[PDB]
């Protein structure tokens, strides 16, 4: 994990930008606005609440490492994603429509680029009366 | 292939009235077969019952067997049940095991019995056992188990305490009344086993009256016991009632709020965006308009956004409370006063 | 014609004390006639009872018949009861059917009986049946049915589960004790019917004591049963109590809030405005001061306003909750900060 | 229903005023202020929440059609209107006073023009000691 | 004269431990005298009991009589009890009537009995009756009556319904089993009175077992009855428990909030100010610094202020709820946005 | 020395499964030894039981004695238990007294009995008494005592009232039925003691049926009694259930909020700062950068800050309520409008 | 009551000041500021909520008359005043201290003029160890 | 206690600064800002709520004396402090780590000066595997 913590120290330096070792709300909003994103204050606050375990209001480097250390291919995260799909499932059979999914992605929540959706649909076998098994997507994007 | 899902939801997730009429009918058939089995015990009516329980039995086995095969074929409308292995997973769950056992054992007993009294000795239990077939989704059982689990400490507590009081008071009564003879000349409290029996049947407010204390010591102790201990064998009723009620009510009030839908959308979208991050030549990289170190920071932000969405959705799955109000009022007032100061500076 | 409504509300929607004194008196008369019927059963007092139940009967039939006719005439104060057909609708409801049946059957039995033991065999049931006459509006019954409907799942659940436990444990006891002979030499658990009887009278905490298990197996099973199953036949008490309480309390707390009145006004007003929209030459068109396409858009807006008022009023019919607080705080804070930005721009 | 959807597409064009196919809060407030009405922001918001079923915050044309499609002469709307009258009914007999009704219309809620009320009263048989059966009005304005 | 109030609060509004030790002691004395009266019934111990109940009786009458006189003199610390008429009002309340009756009747019975078996026949009831003496302020009874009054509709409802079910099911059982003979040869259900007896003792889950149904019809009806009707004689427990709890808890949570004190101050102050208004030459007129019409308007404003304070205080006497939150948020946000517009105009 | 704390938390504060498996095993051993003691009473099995209760007894005493010594040594991981006096304080608490009594008395009885029937007469009670050993922290008992204390008024109330009703109704029944003879020729209600017995066993819904009233007066009174008084001996169930539930639920919901941590930090920090204040040459005086009177004011401010932190933390230890919302909304809106006025002045 | 309604119409004219017949919040705040009082907006709002029974937000003349018509010497108002005193009563004996009462009047709630309190104290027999029976004040100021 | 009340009158004069005898929020914030502290308004409000028992909003001299009179070495305050430590105790054995305590003091709550913490740690026997018994600190700072 020495190369891992090397890359994580590198990545943490990009947010730190000085010898503090802590990340402020402003200290993150600047980095994001460099990317042309324009987040809200409360958004950065919510991002930063779910990293720190001290409650002080910034991200220490061990907290950063704790974030990076835990895994997306998780027993619980799989269930969360699977249960998120079911909100949009008619009849709950484990299948959803192509056009319906395209509509949900491009309109609801953080709206996607159309070409991103064009990539998304073709990852799975979409044929067979237009239906698609979403557990396939789950296993895919939980494969890491 | 809509026929498949159609019959599925007709059999497994029923709604309407035609579905309900069907399931109610099947319930009546099984109850009726049971009560014939009840009448098989009465010597006055073991004649008719044993005979008519031969025709009905074969009718029901062909019925439920045909029904099970249709059901198992129709299950493929689901996604985790398609495939032979999917079916084999569908038969793995409890209620299907129950149905299979009932039908198969019915076949065994009917084929051995025609060419056999132990048969009917088994039939009665199978008739009793078929009642599990009614709940098609185990909603009752799941509800009970949930509510029991939530209140496990209270129930263990009252069980422990009432147990102790039973043990100690029944020992004291035994000491008091091992000599006491009934009016009929027999000794009720011969042994501590019988005192425990009396204690159980007393503390829980049944009172058959087959064992009674005679001596003033026993009556004193029984009074204090019956007045101060019975209430521990009656807590579970109130606890379980409150739990059932609240459980159901939250489960149906959550049928209304719709922020779950945007939060779910957001969750799925950021999850797949994060997955698109790893592959270097993903198309999604065009959203920002060259990538010296941008890989890292983008992965960091998207990772965080994912866990943020995860928790927001999770918290959206639950009802509201005062904590929400307090926290959001704080946040809003603070952001406000920040902007107030910003403008108060703008005046300069 | 205020006499009509006056006697109506004296008879149907009573308030005050004079009304209450009257209804209480009538209750005493019917209870007293009942208890004479009770004493008609006792051979010591079938002499007086049968005789005095001839005078009282004719007194009561003339009383309640006169009362019913007065009532049916007075019903015309309402609006859906005016007209012969209105009256015929008024007699269609249940309690009036009850009153009519009682009086008419009283006339039949008294006219056949004077010139007849089956008579009194009917009289006792009619005396029993008149008690329905007390609740003038079925408030008790409506309350019960409401609260039962709300909690239908919980009750079906506990009924199902306690039923199963009864069936299975009683079968096991039957197997354990079909041979057991009582001290008096008779066999209590002859049949599964009797074990079911024992189970019902046990699980519900009555315990007549006419059937008792003798063998250690039966006592063990009865202990576990009586300790773990009884609480399912006692949930309904707590559930129904909570439901009655909450139902009544909300129904009387809603006697206070007054935003219902503006919301109702708004609803009626926009509804009739929408209806005025269709007719082209309505006068209401002058409110806007020529109508190239204005017809459409005006109908659209008024239609929407109607459904808005509909839902606002509907939601005003219900008590308050945390959702209201959260949503309105959000909306207010957002509108605020919007205006903050607007002014922050005005400084430029 | 081809002429019906023709008229509804026509009517939707008046709110759209461009090739969006969605109606914004501003996009409706402009039309209303052309009529000299001056609604509040939250009012337009409430109007627009009760049209859309997507939750996004605008009115798609199918949502517009869904609004237009459902009927006022309804089993439930009749009961709602009837139960709205009863708030103002003394003794609940199904009758209300002429002057009382005139007072309620011209003062409470969205106050009416007096001549509109003069039209309203004469729609029903007002004679007979000044009382009026309001179920008549219900059946009338639910006749469509 | 602090001695007076001191002994009063020692006797009437006790706190601490010395007070509590005293009252507990007196309770023990009265319980002990009771249980001697209990033992006066047992022929084995009517010897000692009748004798020792002569000394104790005179001891207690001198005790409680001295105590009553001290009490009645000490009551003058209050303000509505000073004066002979105040005392006569103090003896008018119930518990003092009880104490007086007990002591006086004790004197009568002891003076007639010494020079008489009806005496002791009265003594037992007086000993039983003295227990009322314990609650010095009727807090238990007041609590019960309050909570019962609040939930009067629910209790009348369940009483009515369970009553009807009892009447009808017991009649049906009577018809079913007027011929049924017990194993001992006697007929349990001779009359409808006995069926009512059985019904009462069944529906309420006691089950002495002295009356049992024999015929399949009776058992069927008794099962349905006992399963579906018992829960109406058990609601009151849950209702009353919730009521007691909530009542007490609110009554002790209101020991904390202090806005009652300013609101009370305000109320008294504006009330007396209003009263000062009427007299023309009051000094309070100088607060405004000639009175052409000012009399009227000042009276109007002060009158309103009084009723405002009245209602504010009244509402302050009660706990909090969501209505407060909603209304105050509305008012604050509105006043805010008004000021926002005012400033937005100030920029011009 | 981590071994010490490790075995401590294995024995005293268990978690996981291995701990749980151990404690469950020990429970099974003690239950099993009990039920052998149960079978020591039955003359059929006093042969084996008395013999096998000699080996098991010595096994258990060496087990629990070794266990106690290990435990008492391991207690030193705590801070108030280090030192001989710490240990002597550890043995002072109840459950350790229980364990010591059991083991020591076991040694005494086994050493006297081998070279003795009173022995086993003691053994049975010790086996009964060992069950206290299960709850390692008295959580059940502490919970019960807490919830009982909170609801002391309600319970005293219902106890008092049901007591009175019992006394009075039972006296009335005694008067009614002191002459009534049973079918078997004996008189059930000989004395008021027996009527009290009947009353206790009735009012609490047991109903052995050994005493029954015969005369119409007694049945009338018993009906009214059983219908209107039983509900006071059943309140405690509902009260205690609600209390247990709410207690546990708050105790586990408080496992989440984290403002306790900053508030605790603040408290400790200001406390020690205040203590640093007294010593003149403390280093902390440098925080302000000569001390003419600054000593006083600094002590004043720090003192206040301490009590402020104290109360803030204390209030943070409790769940949320509407009071918080109301007060904080008021404060925020007021501070807001103050700043609004400040800026409205800045425009000049 | 013709002179009574005459005086009440007179008094209502002073608040109306025009031919409206309704009293607005401003319309009352002006009258009060003429007296040099300076009430808060919410104060006038609270004053005016407890007069009107229509909920519209102003005082019709019949509402004004309803206010004037009901009496202060009331079965309930007596109890309210009596129960208000008891907040300040130590030991609840029906007596309070002279100095305590003077302190409460001049400091808490709407603070009184000292001479008004000097009038208040001397209305009742204050002697007798300085205690005073407040039910006397109750009967006095409820005598009207 | 005559010298005690002498010193308390002296100390109260520093806050009073005039012949009022009451302390306002401003009247305290000025004194504190003379020390270069800059408290928030709500902070002074909270400070002043927990001194006065009249509810008026200022500190009378008897209230000041009541504050000074009650003692820190209290049966309840001891328990509060002891229970405050336990939030930071792993395994609840009555010991905490040196470095952990140093971290908590310098970061959480009102952050301390490092040298103050250096004083704090050395007050107690810190040796013995770095653990420290915090009940010692409790008895110390509750000795007064
Ligand atoms: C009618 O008014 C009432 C009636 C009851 C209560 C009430 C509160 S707590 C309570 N019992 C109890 O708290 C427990 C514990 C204390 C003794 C009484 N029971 S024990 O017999 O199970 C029992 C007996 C012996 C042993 C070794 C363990 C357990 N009884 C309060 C008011
Ligand atoms: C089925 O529907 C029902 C059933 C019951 C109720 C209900 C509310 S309060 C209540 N009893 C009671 O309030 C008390 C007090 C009034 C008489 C009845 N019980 S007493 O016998 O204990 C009793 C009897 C005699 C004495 C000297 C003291 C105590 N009973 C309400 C509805
Ligand atoms: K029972
Ligand atoms: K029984
Ligand atoms: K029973
Ligand atoms: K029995």
């Amino acid at each position: 994990t020495e190369e891992q913590i090397a890359e994580f120290k590198e990545a943490f330096s990009l947010f730190d930008k000085d010898g503090d070792g802590t990340i402020t709300t402003k200290e993150l909003g600047t980095v994001m606005r460099s990317l042309g994103q324009n987040p809200t204050e409360a958004e950065l606050q919510d991002m930063i609440n779910e990293v720190d375990a001290d409650g002080n209001g910034t991200i220490d480097f061990p907290e950063f490492l704790t974030m990076m250390a835990r895994k997306m291919k998780d027993t619980d995260s799989e269930e969360e994603i699977r249960e998120a799909f079911r909100v949009f499932d008619k009849d709950g059979n484990g299948y959803i429509s192509a056009a319906e999914l395209r509509h949900v992605m491009t309109n609801l929540g953080e709206k996607l680029t159309d070409e991103e959706v064009d990539e998304m649909i073709r990852e799975a076998d979409i044929d067979g009366d237009g239906q698609v098994n979403y557990e396939e997507f789950v296993q895919m994007m939980t494969a890491k | 292939t809509h026929v498949q899902g159609r019959v599925y939801n007709f059999l497994e997730r029923p709604t309407g009235w035609k579905c309900f009429v069907y399931h109610f009918a099947v319930f009546l058939i099984v109850l009726v077969c049971l009560i014939f089995s009840v009448l098989s015990t009465i010597e006055q009516y073991a004649a008719l019952a044993t005979g008519t329980l031969f025709w009905m039995e074969i009718v029901l086995v062909v019925f439920f067997g045909t029904e099970y095969v249709v059901r198992l074929w129709s299950a493929g409308c689901r996604s985790k049940y398609v495939g032979l292995w999917g079916r084999l997973r569908f038969a793995r769950k409890p209620i299907s095991i129950i149905d299979l056992i009932v039908v198969v054992a019915s076949m065994v007993v009917l084929c051995v019995g025609s060419k056999a009294t132990s048969a009917i000795r088994g039939i009665r239990f199978l008739q009793i056992l078929r009642m599990l077939h009614v709940d098609r989704q185990g909603g009752t059982w799941r509800l009970l188990g949930s509510v029991v689990f939530i209140h496990r400490q209270e129930l263990i507590t009252t069980l422990y305490i009432g147990f102790l009081g039973l043990i100690f008071s029944s020992y004291f009564v035994y000491l008091a009344e091992k000599d006491a003879v009934n009016e009929s000349g027999r000794v009720e409290f011969g042994s501590y086993a019988d005192a425990l029996w009396w204690g159980v049947v007393t503390v829980t407010t049944i009172g058959y009256g087959d064992k009674v204390p005679q001596t003033w010591v026993g009556k004193t102790i029984a009074s204090c016991f019956s007045v101060f201990a019975i209430s521990f064998f009656a807590l579970p009723a109130g606890i379980l009632g409150s739990g059932f009620a609240l459980k159901v009510q939250q489960k149906q009030r959550q049928k209304h709020f719709n922020r779950q839908i945007p939060a779910a959308a957001s969750l799925i979208q950021t999850a797949w965006r994060c997955y698109a991050a790893e592959n270097p030549d993903s198309s999604t990289w065009k959203i920002y308009i060259l990538r010296e170190h941008h890989r890292a920071t983008i992965k960091v932000i998207r990772r965080m956004q994912y866990f943020v969405a995860k928790k927001k959705f999770q918290q959206a799955r639950k009802p509201y409370d005062v904590r929400d109000v307090i926290e959001q009022y704080s946040q809003g007032h603070l952001n406000l006063m920040v902007r107030i100061k910003e403008l108060q500076r703008r005046l300069d």
